[PDB]
RNA sequence: UAGACUAGCGUUGGAGCACAUUGUUUCAUUCGAUAGUCCACGCUCAAUCUUACCAUAC
RNA sequence: GGAAGCUGGAAGACGGAAUCGUUAUUAAGCGCCAGGUAGUCCUGGACACUGAAUCC
RNA sequence: UUUUUUUUUUUUUUU
RNA sequence: UUCACCUAGCCAACACGAUCCGGUUGUUUGGGAACAAUUCCCUUCUAGAAGGGUAAUCUAUGUGCUAC
RNA sequence: CGUAGCUGUAGAUGAAUGCUAAUUAUAGAGUAU
RNA sequence: UAUUGUGUUAGCAUGGUUUCGAGAACA
RNA sequence: UUUUUUUUUUUUUUUUU
């Protein structure tokens, strides 16, 4: 029929939520440090409930050309269907990718 | 014992990512992709544009150099060619002005670069008959 | 390390580096 | 066969002396500073005095005394499971000989000031 | 003092995603040369790098028990030219970059 | 089928005056802007209360004993406005720094060695391109039996090679190529004043 | 002359809403109110872009 | 805090429009001169001093 | 075939390889080593340095 | 290699190899940092001056060791950002669980008083 | 000395380099330098010097903040802004908490050496009793449909 | 599948006086919305305490041996009320609590007695405000300031590579 | 002329994940049925987020 | 959730019957890590050494 | 090497 | 890259898409089971002592028993 | 690198490793016997 | 540098891409 | 290696004043 047009995803509310928390935790990058600082210093070990919502582990790996959160890798960052639909279209030949190989 | 035969296993199987000389690809593909679709629609377009009003067309360029040098210094008489338009489009790449001096974009003084009117090689050459997306403004339709 | 032979490795692995580690069981 | 140390026979749990000859493993570390405690804190001139019980030479050798030097020694041998490879441990006598010589601690062979080195 | 100094060795490094394109560099450096001032023109020596490769893997379609897998191989080329008694600065970085 | 069957809005009594009459609660959205310094010491003195009330754990009293242990070393800031001079600055003020390119600033031969990308335009920067490193021979290096030990000490044995006999002192603590090359030029001068003592 | 970029997705999307919007037939009036804000006019001629 | 920022992809509703009336002024602009001299202009009028 | 060789058409030409030992130094070439001295009296730029 | 003939003979050369003391320096910055930094310096200012908790009444205000109270209770209570200033009256017992904040929630107290007071007595008290 | 009233020292001021910078094409090709990118353009090297200004009036906090300085500036991974605000409302949050000499009484006495039979504070906290399941207690005042009450 | 936190399966902080949570026959809310916070409503109270006089010999020496010491031993309390429950005296009184307009959660209690005393103290808690208010200027002044900033170096900065130094 | 035979060798227990009977206001919608798109399914990893579910309310 | 010290009388020497298949650096044993963007498996992917027999 | 050593072996490299 | 060639031997929860349906279609704070006999003793308190219970069935995988 | 070769012990009728008053490490939080 | 609803009935017997299970490629 | 811009409770989120 027609492949999708792999520049645009579609819509989808759970992919946008995830980045959602990255430009969070970014500005409160640095709010993290002074209360492990503070804590080290004084010799005891307490919570920290604010890093919470704002925590660095929240963020989790998503598919670009998808919104499922499972199988994706570092290098491509595509899922199963993203990385064959990519690699069939004729685009990765440039970037040094021989599929004679196996 | 096959030495060439075997060469990169070591940084296949026991090496990191971070711990190696392979860098990403997927940095550059992201803004290569995008840019290809946008000289596609709106490559047809502007020419379609510039080539609507044939006659008449070299008076707009003429008035407006009398506002931003006032001397027209590509002044020529009535039986003589002023210029000839070429469609070109804007650039999206974000990319860094190296200080390479081979290099084909790192003396570009403006924001717009030419476009091709006709190609005989198409970059997104396809390994099958599998189509390009995006390539199918009307609807499918079924014998139903 | 839940079997006998990744857990065995790790007393292994610190033998080397100049530590005593009892063995016996597991 | 089965020697300690490997092929090698590497070491990196033991500490060197400048001045006489005797060597000890980092688990010895922690409890002779401890019994040593007195001519630490008159060294340098409650709260403060907060270990004064753990001096005692017999309380080390009850229950109580030998969870107290383990919650010290964290084991640096050990560590995650994912650091294979390339990323080993390394000695950490480098951490140890800079408290156990800043300390001023004497050397049970002969009574002398910061002497000891990594070996 | 920086009038003092000199340029004892210059080693320049190439990286390469395909075959093709390696061979052409090559082909590119040699005829830069054979046409400066001096007699005889800088000759770099050659130092090939290997090639390394890397190749993921993922399962293979959905809805499967990992019955069949599926590589997609990325290989990568390397080369290395070494320079000694770089006399002409201008001669010598502009051909290779070139 | 299923996940379809509607239901009516329940909330219509007039005792439930208190909705829809002001914000919700702080959303993750609203979570961009950074905690002001007066909010975040106001949490470490409500949770410092609260663990002294009686809210012990297991794994709290080792954390306590493992601090002791650093204050019998002496590797603690506990003391039975300030305008310091920080490190850096302070090399600066002292350094002497030649007059123009025709004087020799050190006296020994020195070779300097940095990694340079060049290519095609790149999208984004390559990491790993700053470095910068000075490689000396102590043979060539004229100096005393005492000074000559002192130089390979302050360094230790892991800038020297036995085999050859040379000395490489490397120095990347800045990203950019020209603020790095320079701290190097810096501290090489200084360790030459203190190893001639 | 303007001429605004739009998302190629979108292109065929709204060539689909306006083939069976005077040819077949529609149902619910939602989807036409909806439907008749948003493919009814050019994305060069609108008022306001996202 | 600048890792994870490079993920997804980039705003689509930033691009720069195809406006016809800036083509000809971008056109008309190409074939300005350079008087700049910065550096030709500060030695010029000084020789006559010294003389 | 023809428009994939164009590049090959090129380099084959004599007139061109006599311009490619011909170009501007790239300024990351003395700038390292000016800076390494300590000197802060020499600007790379010809224009600028007059 | 430097020639020590020529900067005896002039003194402005002479400052250039004169390295002036830390000391010297340091006692300039002092006086450039304060003209700079005039609005800045002191961070905490509720010390003693005013005794932190409450000083206008202060002992036997929410203990329940005894019956009826003696006295009220009102301090200040520091805004989330620092800036800004409000009253306090509500005071359990050091921890506060409940503030009623400024005299806004106060006054509707006053009003809802009477309203509470002919309540609670026919509510449960005959039952 | 003189080049800067701010900043008296004899070498803080390099030279500019002639290093092209600036986007070939896209939305920000107007942009240039940033207002803090210009002043290590003219420098020699970042420092972290500017922020000392003002320190704790108490001994134990002026050694801990202090030490901090002298290690982040010459730490690679800390952007150069990123560096002056950690250090500028770590100064603040110390300020506002009691003096570190009754701290470690409170703390001290708190958390005794050896630990008890009691100590734990924690009894009967099993899992499957209060917060899994048993479709008890709601935390809810105006409740309509009232779940506890049907039962 | 396991819980986020343990802290929500223990007893927090002791609330004096127990009172029931979920109402059975309490009355409607009224004003309280501009505000939407601590909402005022009755309900019923019910007053506990523990007087260890009675206990036995075996009991009261263990039970004072935890309560009255150094460091709190067992809550410094029994468990449950299996066999104390004799000694155990509360008496049933009418109170009133404060719960949030949007989180529903218990703040605190008072007791009908206390409630009364409240109103024979308004003139002399009225007065006590004007105290505060004579300090709010004088604070204004010493909590602006409260902001530790960077010394600006830029002073609207120069390009002071080697000249300008005539133009200076 | 495969399986059938000739060597080696893993099992009727105790343990990890998962399907199912019995609990659930929520215990994840599901594939395939007997030589398998059935048990780590699109669980290449579930201690918060990933999570679609229920409760509560804006 | 992973590992470790101490302590140790958890259920097993049943069956030479029977069902899953190997085209030899196959089979049988033993040892190591690369990814899964803090830890987090006995499965999957991937490398190396000893390496027998039969009528297939 | 008759003043010499005092010993097991791996999965990229002396281009 | 057997992009091939038949299918009574596929997912609507990666995504596009024919038709029906439209849950302020999102969000704040929580939960998402397999393991009860309480700190049990008139012998004791600023150096260690006495009690802890669901025995219901399958599949696929690590680990054990061998000589009188 | 592991079973090494070599070489001491009991030429094991008794080597099964799960149960747990209790600590090691990551993490903002994995707690109670 | 985020931005055009629905992770809902309905795929073996009308489906585009991918693929498991059986069969075939010679003159 | 160089030490300071101003400042009132036992009641430092545990005591019948």
């Amino acid at each position: 029929l027609n492949p999708p047009p792999i520049a645009f995803p579609s819509f989808n509310r759970r992919c946008q939520k995830d980045w959602l928390a990255r430009r969070a935790f970014a500005e409160n990058e640095v709010n993290g440090r002074i209360y492990k600082n503070v804590y080290q210093n004084l010799g005891f070990k307490g919570p920290i409930p604010i890093l919470n919502k704002v925590g660095q582990y929240r963020i989790r790996m998503r598919c670009i050309s998808g919104g499922y959160s499972r199988g994706i890798f570092r290098f491509t960052r595509m899922a199963r269907m993203g990385m064959l639909q990519l690699a069939r279209e004729g685009w990765l030949k440039k970037y040094g990718y021989r599929p004679g190989l196996f | 014992a096959f030495r060439y035969r075997r060469e990169g296993q070591f940084t296949k199987f026991r090496v990191h990512f971070d711990r190696s000389g392979f860098r990403p690809y997927i940095d550059e593909l992201k803004w290569e992709i995008m840019d290809w679709h946008y000289k596609r629609a709106m490559g047809p377009q502007m020419k379609k544009t510039l080539m609507s009003y044939q006659e008449g067309s070299e008076k707009l360029q003429y008035m407006h150099d009398l506002i931003a040098l006032g001397t027209a210094k590509a002044k020529f008489p009535h039986a003589t060619k002023r210029f000839f338009f070429v469609p070109a489009l804007p650039v999206t790449i974000p990319y860094r002005r190296s200080s390479n001096p081979f290099c084909l974009l790192s003396a570009n003084k403006t924001g717009w670069l030419q476009w091709s009117p006709k190609q005989r090689v198409p970059f997104p050459q396809p390994l099958g008959k599998r189509k390009v997306g995006g390539t199918d403004p009307q609807p499918p339709v079924f014998p139903k | 390390c839940m079997n006998k032979k990744n857990r065995l490795a790790l007393r292994k692995r610190r033998r080397r580096m100049g530590e005593r580690v009892s063995l016996r069981y597991r | 066969a089965r020697r300690v140390g490997g092929i090698g026979r590497r070491c990196f749990l033991t500490l060197h002396c400048s001045a006489c000859s005797f060597f000890f493993q980092t688990s010895d570390a922690i409890k002779l500073i401890l019994t040593q405690q007195h001519h630490i804190l008159r060294k340098k001139g409650a709260s403060k005095f907060s270990l004064l019980p753990l001096a005692d030479a017999s309380l080390l050798l009850k229950r109580r005394g030998a969870l107290v030097l383990r919650s010290l020694h964290g084991d640096p041998l050990v560590g995650s499971r994912r650091q294979r490879g390339e990323f080993a441990p390394q000695a950490p006598t480098a951490e140890m000989a800079k408290m156990l010589n800043k300390s001023c601690v004497p050397c049970p062979r002969c009574k002398r000031e910061g002497r000891w080195e990594e070996g | 003092a920086l009038s003092a100094y000199s340029l004892r060795s210059l080693i320049v490094t190439y990286n390469s995603r395909n075959r093709s394109s390696m061979n052409a560099t090559i082909e590119n450096l040699k005829n830069a040369l054979r046409w400066t001032s001096p007699s005889e023109s800088s000759s770099p020596s050659s130092a090939p790098s290997s090639a390394p490769s890397s190749a993921p893997s993922s399962s293979w379609s959905p809805f499967k028990y990992k019955y069949a897998l599926r590589h997609y191989v990325f290989e990568d080329h390397r080369y290395a030219f070494a320079f000694y008694d770089v006399n002409s600065v201008q001669e010598v970085v502009s051909a290779a970059l070139g | 089928k299923k996940k379809r069957g509607k239901k009516e809005k329940v909330i219509l009594n007039a005792e439930q005056v208190a909705t829809k009459t002001r914000l919700p609660p702080i959303r993750l959205e609203d979570r961009i802007t950074p905690e002001p310094p007066a909010t975040v010491a106001r949490n470490i003195r409500s949770q410092i209360s609260r663990a002294v009330a009686g809210w012990k754990t297991k794994r709290m009293f080792t954390y306590r004993n493992k601090y002791r242990l650093r204050r019998l070393v002496g590797m603690t800031h506990d003391i039975d406005g300030r305008t310091f001079v920080t490190p850096l600055t302070k090399l600066q003020h002292q350094a002497a720094l030649p007059r123009s390119p025709l004087h020799a600033r050190f006296d020994f031969p020195h070779t300097v060695h940095y990694d340079v990308f060049w290519g095609p335009p790149q999208v984004e920067e390559e990491p790993n391109k700053s470095g910068c490193w000075v490689s000396f021979r102590v043979a060539d290096l004229k100096l005393s039996d005492s000074q000559e030990q002192r130089l390979l000490d302050i360094l230790g044995p892991e800038r020297y090679d036995e085999q050859t006999g040379v000395v490489c002192l490397e120095a990347d603590v800045f990203p950019q190529l020209n603020h790095n090359a320079a701290y190097l030029g810096d501290i090489l001068q200084q360790l030459m004043r203190e190893v001639k003592k | 002359a303007k001429h605004r970029f739009f998302d190629p997705l979108f292109r065929r999307r709204r060539l689909s809403f306006l083939d069976r919007f005077a040819r077949e037939r529609i149902k619910g009036e939602k989807a036409r109110q909806l439907g008749a804000q948003l493919y009814v006019k050019h994305p060069d001629q609108k008022p306001v872009w996202p | 805090g600048r890792q994870m920022m490079k993920w997804y992809w980039p705003s689509k509703y930033m691009l720069q429009d195809v406006q016809m009336a800036q083509y000809f002024q971008m056109q008309a602009m190409r074939f300005a001169p350079r008087p700049a001299h910065v550096s030709l202009t500060t030695l010029s009028a000084t020789m006559e001093q010294c003389w | 075939l023809d428009e994939t060789l164009t590049d090959t058409l090129l380099d084959r030409r004599a007139d061109l390889q006599r311009l490619r030992s011909k170009a501007r130094l790239p300024p990351e070439v003395l700038e390292p080593l000016a800076a390494f001295v300590g000197i802060t009296r020499f600007s790379f730029d010809r224009r600028a340095r007059l | 290699e430097e020639d020590d003939s020529v900067y005896r003979q002039f003194a402005c050369m002479r400052r250039v190899r004169e390295e002036p003391r830390l000391r010297t320096a340091l006692e300039s910055f002092k006086v450039a940092s304060k003209n700079a930094t005039k609005t800045r310096g002191r961070a905490w200012s509720v010390y003693e001056g005013w005794p932190p908790r409450s000083r206008v009444r202060v002992g036997d205000e929410y203990s329940k060791v005894g019956p009826l109270q003696r006295r009220a209770f009102v301090f200040n209570r520091v805004d989330g950002t620092g800036r800004r200033r409000e009253p306090t009256l509500a005071f359990c017992c050091g921890n506060k669980p409940v503030l009623l904040l400024s005299e806004a929630e106060f006054e509707a107290l006053v009003k809802k008083l009477p309203w509470i007071k002919h309540e609670m007595a026919e509510f449960k008290k005959l039952l | 000395d003189a080049l800067h009233p701010h900043h008296p020292f004899r070498n803080h001021f390099g030279f500019e380099s002639s290093v092209p910078y600036g986007v070939v094409g896209s939305i920000s090709m107007g942009k240039g330098r940033k207002k803090i990118e210009k002043e290590l353009a003219r420098l020699r090297y970042p420092t972290l010097q500017r922020v000392a200004h003002s320190l704790p009036k108490d001994l134990k906090y002026r050694e801990s903040v202090a030490h901090a300085i002298r290690v982040l500036e010459r730490s690679r991974g800390w952007d150069f802004e990123s560096k002056v605000k950690a250090v500028n409302a770590l100064v603040e949050v110390w300020n506002r908490l009691a003096p570190g000499r009754t701290y470690e009484k409170i703390l001290n006495h708190a958390f005794p050496v050896f630990r008890g039979r009691g100590m734990v504070k924690k009894t009967r906290s099993r899992a499957a009793v209060f917060n899994k399941g048993l479709k008890y207690i709601r935390s809810l005042t105006t409740q309509k449909p009232l779940h506890a009450r049907l039962q | 599948t396991r819980g986020f936190r343990w802290d929500l399966c223990q007893r927090g902080r002791r609330r004096w006086v127990h009172i029931n949570y979920p109402p059975r026959n309490r009355s409607t809310v009224q004003m309280l919305d501009e505000s939407h916070e601590k909402l005022v409503f009755v309900c019923n109270g019910y007053i506990d305490r523990l007087d260890p006089r009675l206990l036995p010999e075996r009991l009261r020496k263990r039970l004072e041996r935890n309560r009255k010491a150094a460091l709190t031993r067992f809550d410094g309390k029994l468990p449950w009320g299996q066999a104390v429950e004799s000694a155990i005296k509360r008496i049933h009184t009418p109170c009133l609590a404060f719960a949030q307009a949007h989180s529903h959660h218990l703040l605190e209690a008072f007791s009908m007695a206390e409630v009364l005393e409240i109103e024979k103290l308004i003139p002399e808690i009225r007065e006590a405000f004007k105290a505060s208010k004579a300090k709010l200027a004088e604070q204004e002044a010493q909590d602006k300031f409260t902001r530790h900033v960077s010394v600006d170096l830029v002073d609207l900065k120069e390009d002071p590579v080697s000249f300008p130094f005539t133009l200076k």
